[PDB]
């Protein structure tokens, strides 16, 4: 049960991580670029978190 | 040439510069897209104990 929630847990506190982005949090990103250069900021998150 | 550098504490405290967009009335209760001062989200508000 320790082992599962551990787990669990560490997939959560990645979502914060920064992976090299100008924030971790995707709201963020969406508000302060315009499309044709935010996706080059994102990718890193979905690259992170994948 | 004449040269100005615009900086921006992007760093959370309350609200003191802000972008011409107007504001709305408040809903509580329902599911909302909502945003306080650049905190754009998606959910239910409530009041908090």
């Amino acid at each position: 049960v320790n082992q599962n929630a551990q787990a669990l847990n560490t997939l959560v506190k990645q979502l914060s991580s920064n992976f090299g982005a100008i924030s971790s949090v995707l709201n963020d990103i969406l508000s302060r670029l315009d499309p044709p250069e935010a996706e080059v900021q994102i990718d890193r998150l979905i690259t992170g978190r994948l | 040439y004449r040269v100005v550098v615009l900086s921006f504490e992007l760093l959370h405290a309350p609200a003191t510069v802000c972008g011409p967009k107007k504001s709305t009335n408040l809903v509580k209760n329902k599911c909302v897209n909502f945003n306080f001062n650049g905190l754009t989200g998606t959910g239910v508000l409530t009041e908090s104990n």
